């Protein structure tokens, strides 16, 4: 085929063209992201039951729900956890694969048909299905300078004057509010209750009576006397929309004529709907947006968008209140562009100096100038065809294409240079015939890197997702490159190249360029005598390849191994946790000082710090909360002391002096959603109805005999909560029937006063709102309290609370996990250093075997995949290697040449390891992904020479041990020009520091270090390889 | 409060008898009580770690501390069923007619949750079984109306 | 709940069905309503039909009949299913022991295994050939007007004394200044 | 194009001082003027 | 008694109900059994 | 039912409509509300 | 029809650059579709 | 596939004319049904 457009130039220009057409287009269309989708697809049912405690919520919600959880499709596990703030989340894990809208949808239809079994409260409340996503875009937080509106107002306003206009930006997928609109809270006075002899009841009642919307009908509507003129529509009561008006609704009318009304037994305001979160941001008062990015969106453009609106909103701000940006993944994305567009230009203008360098002609110079660009646009057009986006994992795995893309252009440029210069040809007949001589090995070349990196794709769950990435980005630029290598640059050779003299090698040439053939001409004898001698003595070399094998045995195991290294991503976060019973106050001002020592101590790299008092991941509470802190650029804070890992080191150690309080910090995961690859997440399960203190026992258990192995199980440990003291008050039925009260009456009085009761809406200011009934917390803070709220007898009598309770307190759970329907608790650890993910879990499962009967165990998250999908890899690779063989087989006509070529595999790894284990770095993806670049280059430069010398021997008669030095002799400088250029190449990765760097450095180390010593010991042990094999067999 | 007698309200708790042990070694404090009243021996008392109960009550442990709404280690282990316990702090002088702020006690609290052996020990060291509560619920009233009738046997 | 052939097809039968239209496929559409107080109408479609948005169309017409169906019938819930009629398996479950009556077993099977397979992905439609168990309150009218109570006085009290009852928190946001303690409040909890 | 619109207000107050319950007075209001769906019947075999 | 839901694959949904039961055995009261009184898809594996 | 055009809008078509965010292909939505209470709401996608 | 009208300049461009590349391949030469993509405006103005 | 020759029919009542005149029609049709036994074997109704 190359024939055909070595005689038909435009034809192949053409296909250049459409491809570089079809290239662009991709570009211009195809989705900007960080990272892919990788996690599976979950769905999240959310729930609230104002004033509940996690038991009621488990036993009137959690348990309804779950139990109509049936007949959704591939579902993987549920899980879910009920709380004393009254909330409950239950997460449905979807199969991988799953659409996520048949999914969510079919997990919203069964809620809908359970809805009618909910609390009456909790359907007034609503209960929301969403998919689970963790990523988000980036965070606008919005605060107050200058004191004149509260975390309330600030959330208020961001509600009807921001949040709608985000969510209609371009690209916006989604957007969530950092707070709540307003709500119309109503703070009763008991005090004031009884002297009119009213309760919470009677103003629940008269809300709902006084705030209505009332239908009412029409004037003159259908059927009407005929000979009505008017048809008009009736108005009669709508929802009201000030505090002024509440606080005038009518209680009593009075034996006096007088009137209690709603202001005179509660104080009247706007306000939260919760207050149970207190957020800040540099100690003012805060609120935000978190934004994903919509499907398909491009993430740089739709953060310029949401800027761009954001501005034209910036006019009509309230005077103290100012936007902020303490959370943006899309300066990142700008980095990684530029800097793999840098990488790429680079390689360009490398291979251009080595060309000249070696050739010295620019007609050549131009040929893989031309063909890379082909090859990486068409590159982006598959991608697109796939549906695949331009993400970090793509970008990359674009760089670790390069080398086998710049090799493709050298090889068949250089191989027609060197025909010309030894045989004297016409660049016609010369690239006819070095096309003759490469066009097998070239298409076997493709078959074997597809049997290198097809395999890598078809690994499953999260991991798969992640090789599927730099699978079909890697597979593409090669077969790309192959096509265009058959096509393009046979064409382009052919008539761009200018002829060379039969014998000129260059030498008799002057200056510089001159004394560098002449130099390398030398060498190229130097190197031959060199090979000839090894020949000699095969022996000592094959000992040597044992242990470079072995080596590499040895290195493989000892270099630890994560999946994506971290960043300094510019964030990170630090957790503040306090006593059980410990109270909102405290936990601020713990929080306070966090806040404090950054500003102070860390001046010089911190620009922000967001204080959520309330909130954390074990659970929620006035005990908890978490700092969210944001850091100047890294071009500001030089250095790895002001890294992340630095920074966190030092303020972890100052926290360990705080008193009464838990408190760390850590950076955030590479990808979002994903957890420690030496990690294990486990649920311990109450399989035969124990109870929870009996799953508490058997946890304590299992946690003190995890402790009993430290050699094996480090940082074992429980995810929950733990019980607390709470008050326990019984109503004496006996009592409140003789006295004549309603225990309707007395546990809504209560229900209402002391957690909270939702009324109805009002719509303030055009927007809808909710309206609350509680007590002043100066009413509703101390068992004390209790006495002063009264309730009505039906003789009207006044009983004091006290007259019918008794009360005392017992423990009780503020949290309470589940796990596929049954209780559960979550039991976290990772794997001791040294010892594997698959070990630790070995013995955490025995160590749960000698636990009470009715306790069960299961794995989830992280560990669930890899426990069924952990296996694959000698699978897969078995494949891969076989088809390699029977690869080979077919190019060479031969059983046993194969393993000569296939030899050169430990060759590439083992500097890679090298590399790795010096610069401390990790055995993960990007490291993986650049061995197997690595195999395959090394692998491309054994098929050439193997060929080159098979070939020799089939067609020319030559001996073993000429064919082999004379194929060494030939593929030396193309050889040689693809390393030095890539090597060179790959060099800022390895040497980057700052802005997103990790990533480069896994890269950039491994495909270095493996490729000096593939290049260095390849050009040697390949000739013993082939060698060895051809007198065997 | 201190480092140590947190600690040792978490080990008392916990039943974490050695943490416990090596915590009386210190001079942590058997005195030291949590949000709510509850000293470590109402911590033992209640979550049943009959060593701990001891170690404490060797320790000058208060027997008959009484929490912010009046219960008694007792209180607690007649109602959460802890015989031993029982004994042993009766055996300590523990307030059997303790009264907490109900006016309940660990008769009734036992009469209650129907702990028959803990009920006889009780009267055996003296529980006034004409005790009435808040309610005037006298152990008895407990006993027929839970629908016990051992226990109202028992209580005559 | 003891509803007759017609009151369960003049109830919800035919209220269910003249919401059934508009329906991408749909070929026919049968119903029986019978004196045990149940309902299945069957919506039959094109060979090719996608079954879930063939499920997600009915269950969008059905939510429109719901808030017409009886109070008793809601709270009974509302099924939607997309199986073969017949039957794939029955797994059977016995006791060798002899520790456990037919009546146990069953309300083993219900409350320890059935709703785990309910939800195994494949699984249409499952039958508990039994019962789970009930608080089974069973009234004896002799006494009931012995005291002059009738049934309504006792789902009265039902209600009011086995009740599940969010009664807030001590010290809960927002708190007052100074403030010491944080605990839930519990109030009354489901009897057991 | 906008419609005139008869609004018709109740004195709480007064109704209170006259002892009828707003929830009468709007259900009267509501029924007479615009209507009420109260439940079904059966009309030859119709739900209606 | 166990239907197949629509278009689902009858082998590959019994292996997943027995792979279900499997963790539930474990803690079965005493002398609690399960038994196979009816199976469609045993005959699908030994035909096939 | 029963509720002005703007009541019903206020209440129920700016509540659905700000929901009706990032949805695949959604090229206008067009909505209305009037004096008897009903609301519809068309979203209109891209062709394809 | 905004749409349609926005659209169709684009659409005019590519199918000019497709018949001349097509020409170009199967011709080998640039000089014939050339030659060929000129004779474009005596058709345009008939049609026009 | 039903069973084997099975035919599978419906009788309806397309006028409003109760379940009881229904089953006499029913009645009615089954009784003719078995006076061609040349053509018709085991009609029967599927229900009580």
């Amino acid at each position: 085929m190359p024939n055909f457009f070595i005689d038909r130039p435009i034809f192949a220009w053409v296909i250049a063209i459409i491809i570089m057409l079809a290239g662009g287009l991709a570009i211009l269309k195809l989705p900007v992201a960080q990272y892919p989708t990788i996690a599976p697809p979950a769905v999240t049912i959310s729930a609230s039951y104002p004033g509940a405690d996690a038991k009621t919520v488990q036993d009137t919600v959690t348990q309804v729900i779950e139990q109509n959880m049936n007949g959704i499709d591939n579902l993987m596990y549920m899980s879910s956890n009920s709380d004393s703030t009254g909330t409950v989340q239950i997460t449905l894990t979807f199969e991988s694969g799953t659409d996520a809208d048949i999914a969510q949808v079919q997990v919203q239809n069964k809620l809908q048909l359970a809805m009618p079994l909910l609390p009456q409260e909790v359907q007034q409340q609503g209960v929301s299905v969403e998919k689970s996503s963790s990523s988000f875009l980036m965070v606008v937080g919005v605060i107050n300078t200058d004191g004149t509106m509260t975390q309330e107002d600030i959330s208020d306003y961001v509600a009807a004057n921001m949040k709608d206009a985000i969510s209609r930006t371009s690209g916006v997928g989604d957007v969530q509010l950092f707070g709540s609109q307003y709500a119309m809270r109503i703070w009763m006075n008991p005090n004031e209750l009884n002297k009119f002899q009213l309760t919470p009841v009677d103003v629940i009642t008269a809300i709902k009576a006084q705030n209505a919307q009332v239908a009412a009908g029409q004037l003159g509507g259908t059927p009407p006397v005929k000979g009505q003129q008017l048809n008009a529509s009736i108005i009669a009561q709508t929802r009201l929309t000030s505090t002024e008006e509440f606080g005038k609704i009518l209680l009593k009318v009075n034996q006096d004529g007088s009137r209690v009304l709603l202001r005179d037994v509660a104080k009247i305001e706007l306000g939260g709907e919760n207050y149970d979160i207190i957020a800040e941001f540099n100690g003012q008062p805060a609120s935000g947006l978190g934004i994903k990015l919509a499907t398909g969106a491009n993430a740089l453009d739709t953060a310029a968008a949401i800027r761009a609106e954001l501005a034209k909103m910036e006019p009509f701000f309230p005077s103290g209140l100012k936007i902020v940006y303490p959370y943006d993944t899309t300066p990142f994305v700008k980095i990684s562009i530029h800097e793999v567009v840098k990488t790429l230009v680079e390689a360009i203008i490398l291979v251009f100096l080595v060309m000249y360098l070696f050739l010295q002609n620019f007609r050549a110079t131009l040929i893989p100038t031309i063909a890379v660009p082909v090859v990486l646009l068409g590159t982006f057009a598959v991608l697109a065809a796939f549906g695949f986006s331009i993400n970090t994992l793509t970008m990359f795995g674009m760089v670790l294409a390069i080398g086998l893309l710049v090799d493709d252009a050298i090889v068949v440029v250089e191989n027609v240079e060197r025909v010309m210069a030894e045989e004297g040809l016409p660049p016609k007949e010369a690239t006819r015939k070095s096309m003759g001589q490469i066009q097998g090995a070239l298409v076997g070349i493709a078959m074997v890197l597809s049997a290198v990196f097809v395999p890598m794709a078809f690994f499953g769950g999260s991991t798969g997702a992640i090789y599927r990435q730099f699978s079909i980005t890697i597979v593409s630029a090669m077969a790309l490159s192959v096509l265009v290598a058959l096509i393009l640059t046979p064409a382009l050779c052919a008539t761009m190249l200018k002829p060379i003299a039969k014998g000129d090698h260059g030498e008799g040439k002057k200056g510089f360029f001159g004394w560098f053939n002449r130099m390398f001409e030398k060498s190229t004898h130097h190197y031959t005598d060199s090979v000839g001698g090894i020949l000699r003595s095969t022996g000592r070399y094959l000992v040597l390849y044992l242990i470079i094998v072995v080596g590499m045995a040895y290195l493989f195991v000892r270099l630890p191994s994560s999946f994506l290294p971290d960043e300094d991503q510019g964030v990170f976060m630090t957790m503040v946790q306090l006593p059980a019973g410990a109270t909102q106050e405290r936990t601020q001002k713990v929080l306070n000082e966090v806040t404090h020592y950054y500003l102070t101590k860390e001046k010089n790299n911190v620009e922000s710090v967001f204080a959520n008092n309330g909130f954390g991941f074990a659970g929620r509470g006035q005990n908890t909360g978490i700092a969210f802190v944001s850091l100047k650029d890294w071009a500001d804070r030089p250095g790895e002391e002001n890294k992340v890992e630095a920074i966190t080191m030092r303020a972890t150690r100052a926290f360990s002096q705080i008193k009464d309080a838990m408190v760390f910090a850590f950076n955030l995961p590479a990808i979002v959603e994903l957890g420690t690859a030496t990690g294990f997440d486990f649920e311990l399960i109450d399989q035969a109805g124990l109870g929870h203190e009996k799953l508490t026992q058997a946890r304590n258990q299992l946690l003190a005999e995890a402790a009993k192995h430290p050699d094996m199980l480090t940082s074992v440990r429980p995810n929950g909560l733990e019980d607390t003291p709470q008050f326990k008050i019984d109503i004496d039925q006996e009592k409140a029937q003789a006295l004549g009260v309603s225990i309707n009456d007395i546990n809504t009085t209560l229900g209402a006063a002391w957690g909270g009761s939702y009324v109805n809406d009002f719509i303030d200011r055009g927007r809808v709102k909710k309206v609350y009934v509680m007590s002043e917390a100066k009413y509703r803070m101390l068992p004390d309290d209790i006495g002063d709220w009264y309730v009505r007898a039906a003789d009207g009598q006044m009983v004091p609370f006290s007259a019918f309770s008794s009360s005392r307190w017992e423990y009780g759970s503020p949290r309470l996990e589940r796990y596929n329907g049954l209780p559960s608790m979550e039991i976290l650890g990772q794997a001791a250093p040294g010892k594997s993910t698959g070990e630790a879990m070995e013995l955490m499962e025995q160590l749960a075997s000698k636990l009470p009967t009715g306790v069960g165990y299961d794995w989830t998250g992280m560990s669930y995949q890899e426990r069924l999908s952990g296996n694959q890899a000698p699978s897969l690779y078995a494949i891969s290697l076989i088809v390699v063989f029977l690869c080979l087989a077919a190019l060479y006509e031969s059983w046993s040449i194969p393993f000569s070529v296939m030899l050169v595999v430990p060759l590439g790894v083992i500097g890679a390891l090298l590399a790795a284990t010096f610069r401390g770095l990790t055995n993960d993806v990007y490291f993986q992904v650049g061995l197997l670049t690595t195999i395959g280059l090394s692998a491309k430069n054994a098929i050439l020479i193997v060929e080159f010398a098979k070939d020799l021997m089939d067609k020319e008669g030559k001996g073993l041990i000429e064919a082999t030095l004379d194929a060494v002799r030939m593929r030396l400088r193309p050889i040689l020009m693809t390393s030095l250029a890539f090597i060179l190449g790959v060099m800022p990765l390895v040497i980057s520091t700052g802005a997103g760097s990790g990533a480069q450095n896994a890269v950039g180390t491994g495909v270095m270090g493996g490729m000096v010593t593939a290049t260095v010991l390849a050009i040697f042990f390949v000739p013993v390889f082939f060698v060895v094999v051809r007198r065997r067999f | 409060g201190s480092d140590l007698g947190k600690k040792l309200l978490e080990a008392a708790r916990a039943g974490r008898d050695d943490e416990v042990r090596i915590l009386m070694a210190n001079g942590a404090d058997v005195n030291a009580a949590d949000v709510v009243g509850w000293t470590p021996l109402h911590l033992a008392a209640y979550w049943g770690h009959l060593e701990i109960v001891e170690v404490l009550l060797k320790n000058g442990a208060d027997v008959n501390a009484y929490d912010t709404l009046g219960s008694t280690p007792l209180h607690l282990a007649a109602h959460f069923g802890h015989l031993e316990i029982v004994e042993v702090l009766l055996k300590n002088g523990a307030d059997v007619n303790a009264k907490d702020d109900n006016g309940i006690t660990p008769l009734h609290l036992a009469a209650n949750r129907g702990h028959l052996e803990i009920v006889e020990v009780l009267l055996k060291y003296g529980a006034d079984v004409n005790a009435q509560d808040k309610f005037g619920k006298t152990a008895f009233d407990i006993s027929i109306n839970n629908g016990n009738e051992d226990l109202a046997e028992i209580l005559q």
